[PDB]
This record gives structure tokens, sequence and C-alpha cells, in this order.
């Protein structure tokens, strides 16, 4: 339901 | 290289649903996400989601939600985004654009890359062709007398002042879309007081989709 | 998910300019910066915080503590004039971009904007319509905000108002139009048109009994 790009573009 | 195109400009009724192309050339890395960004006029930049277009997981906007469809046709190379129900604030520049990182195999790290499409105007409007209404704007050192062309649809007018023999300080503004889903523009020259009363001062207006060529004379007021 | 900028921001030409964006989830959630032209689509100059993309010059960097993102432009070039937006996201994966700030880059000393107001034209009137038309000359820099009273009452609906324009002489344009009814131009003692231009406002009021 979530994309792992979610993470890669934004999780400092 | 990678390559973003849309397709061309709609025009569209309330209510209906707008379908907006985005061919994606190019992009074979599987953190890839294609987004689509809309901007009315002299509005910021407003996200309204995006599709991971390796699984087709899609994460829309609030606002949108309900209304947007973003799809992803692989065999196509071609991305969408579907919004229905469209009113007239649903009016602005929607953009495409391609987000992700790169095995960059050159420096052997990840590059982050960032590609957007031209942009799509989508206008909302039930109106059909119709020309403008031209009302002049009076003046009482120097004074600023113009043109009112409103009401018109669709874009655009042009204007001139005294079949072009008048050019200095002239400055013919960018129309708005009102409510009504009609066009108002307005042009405007700042002349010597001296010259009101016995320069006459005329505004060309053409709106070539209604045929419709208007001169209007613009008087001084004595009030 | 809300990013705030400041609406606008000037800097001298080889000086330095700062563009701050306010969100709750800088703290966890990178901050990316965009910078866009008129007419044009935006294009990327900060991502991830800090890092500068392979075709953006040197004197561009941004930073981010706390709940604030701060891009900065050293050594502010002609070029560099746009609108420039922050953007991320929140905790729950709400994306966002900032409400924008335009950059001038000082090209000329400040210009008080010249406003003048008109009346709804007996024209207009005899076709059952009235447009009050508020005319924004001559201003620099070319940011303005534009309020409309009816009797000292502020006025909402029926404002439609233009991004300001550059002039032939390199001084900036507006235009904002009030579009009423006859009756309701007539049932009014007054109305008015106020500019803000650099913290400075400025006041044209027309009557119907006027003229």
């Amino acid at each position: 339901k979530r994309s792992f790009i979610e993470d890669l573009l934004f999780n400092k | 290289e990678v390559q973003l195109v849309q397709s061309g400009p709609e025009v569209k009724k309330p209510g209906t649903s707008a379908r907006v192309s985005c061919k994606a050339s190019g992009f074979t890395s599987k953190n890839t996400a294609l987004q689509w960004v809309r901007q009315a006029r002299g509005q910021p930049l407003e996200w309204m989601g995006w599709i991971d277009i390796s699984n087709y997981i899609t994460n829309y906007a609030q606002k949108f939600r309900g209304r947007l469809t973003i799809t992803w046709d692989l065999s196509a190379s071609m991305a969408y985004m579907e919004l229905s129900s469209l009113r007239s604030e649903d009016t602005a520049v929607y953009y495409c654009a391609a987000v992700g990182k790169d095995d960059d195999v050159l420096t052997g790290g990840n590059k982050y890359f960032d590609h957007w499409g031209q942009g799509t105007l989508v206008t909302v409007s039930s109106a059909s062709t119709k020309g403008p209404s031209v009302f002049p704007l009076a003046p009482s050192g120097t004074a600023a007398l113009g043109c009112l062309v409103k009401d018109y649809f669709p874009e655009p007018v042009t204007v001139s002042w005294n079949s072009g023999a008048l050019t200095s300080g002239v400055h013919t503004f960018p129309a708005v879309l009102q409510s009504s889903g009609l066009y108002s523009l307005s042009s405007v020259v700042t002349v010597p007081s001296s010259s009101l009363g016995t320069q006459t001062y005329i505004c060309n207006v053409n709106h070539k989709p209604s045929n419709t060529k208007v001169d209007k004379r613009v008087e001084p007021k004595s009030c | 998910y809300e990013l705030t900028q400041p609406p606008s921001v000037s800097v001298s030409p080889g000086q330095t300019a700062r563009i701050t964006c306010s969100g709750d989830a800088l703290p966890k959630k990178y901050a990316y910066w965009y910078q866009q032209k008129s007419g044009q689509a935006p294009v990327l100059v900060i991502h991830e915080d800090d890092k500068r993309p392979s075709g953006i010059p040197g004197r561009f960097s941004a930073s981010s503590s706390g709940t604030t993102a701060t891009l900065t432009i050293s050594g502010a070039q002609v070029e560099d004039e746009a609108d420039y937006y922050c953007y991320s996201t929140d905790t729950n994966d709400n994306h966002a971009f900032g409400s924008g700030t335009k950059l001038t880059v000082l090209s000329q000393p400040k210009a008080n904007p010249t406003v003048t107001l008109f009346p709804p034209s007996s024209e207009e009137l005899q076709a059952n319509k009235a447009t009050l038309v508020c005319l924004i000359s001559d201003f620099y820099p070319g940011a303005v905000t534009v309020a409309w009273k009816a009797d000292s009452s502020p006025v909402k609906a029926g404002v439609e108002t233009t991004t300001p324009s550059k002039q032939s002489n390199n001084k900036y344009a507006a235009s904002s139009y009030l579009s009423l009814t006859p009756e309701q131009w007539k049932s009014h003692r007054s109305y008015s048109c106020q500019v803000t231009h650099e913290g400075s406002t400025v006041e044209k009021t027309v009557a119907p009994t006027e003229c």
C-alpha cells in the first residue's frame, strides 16, 4: 500500500 | 535521453472529467515515480499525486482523493491523470514529472533525477465562443485612460491604440478567467492631461475566434 | 501538510539571498528546492536538504535545521530572479510544495505604485453590468497585494486580479476588477481599492453619487 520511493526520497 | 511529452491544451465543461497524458521515455530505473502537479494562474505549485511505475502504487493528495486517478501504461510508456467532476477552480496548468534515483554505475553511487513535462493547460468553462464587450475607462500632469475588454471566449484578444499610431505609455494587461467562464482584460495608456479633449483616443480590439472587431473612442469626463 | 515561505524576498546584485521554508516534519523529511521562471516548468536547484544538482551553479546552497529549511543564493545574479518553492512531505506521506517566494534581484530603486480607480462606465451600466477597474502602475519590485472595500467592509466576492506584468519602462503594473450588479453599485456609499507595496498601503475611493 506504500511505495519504497516515499522513504528513498524523504527519510532523513 | 529521457523525455516527457504531455498532451495539448483542452477546454472542458464543468462536471466533466479531464484526461491528461504524459509520454515518459527512457525511464528504466526501478525507483521511478511519475507525479502530477498543477498550478493556477499566479498560484503556487500544488502536488496532486504520483504513481510508482514499477509496482503501480499510487499516492493521492487528500484534496483530490475521490476525484483523481493516476495510471501508468507500461506497454505505451504513457502516464495519465484523470480528474473528474471538474469545477472552475480546476483551471490550471497540469504538469507531469519523473522523480527517483538512478544507480550511477559511473561513480558507483546513486543519483537523484528530476524531469518535468511542458505542462498542459486545462480550462474549465461552460462558455461558447463569444466576442467581447468594449467599455471606455474615461479619465477626468498626466492622465490614465483605457478600455475594458469584457466577457469573451476563448483567448486571445489583441488591442492597439489609434490604429497602432499610439504606443508610448500603453500597457495591455493579461486576461483573467472569471467565475462566469469568460475572460476579461484591460488596456491602458498614460497621456498628457493637456491632450484630453483635443487628441482623440481610440482602442482597437480584435477577437479573431468570434470575428469581432471593435473600435472604442475613449472620451474624457467633465465630472 | 503546509510549508510556509515568505511571499517575496529582495536582494541586491552580488549579495546573499536567503529563503526560508517552515514545516513541522522537516526534522524527519528531506526538503527539495525548485526554481520557476515565467512560462516555464519548475527546475530543481536543491535536493535532499543540501545536495546541489550537477547543472546548478555553486552559489546555490541550502540547509535544514529544526522546522526551517533555508535556501541560500550567494552573490545573487540577475538570472536568479524567479519564484522559489520548497517541497517535502510529512510523517503520513502527505507531499506538499511551499507557498512560494518571489525573489527579486534589485535592478532599480523602489518605486511606489500609482493607483487609478475607474468606476463603472455608463455603457456597461446600460448593459446591466458594473465593473470597477483598479489600475496599479509604475511600482518596483513587482509584488503587491490588492484588497477591495465596500462601505469600509472587506469584499472578497467578484474580485479578480492580474499578476504584476512588466511595463516598457521596466517597472511593473497590475490590474484588479470588482464585478457588481448595477443595483449593488448604486446601493453602497463608497468603494475602495487598497494596494499594499513594500509595507505601505495606497488607497483610492470612488462613489456612485460622484458621477
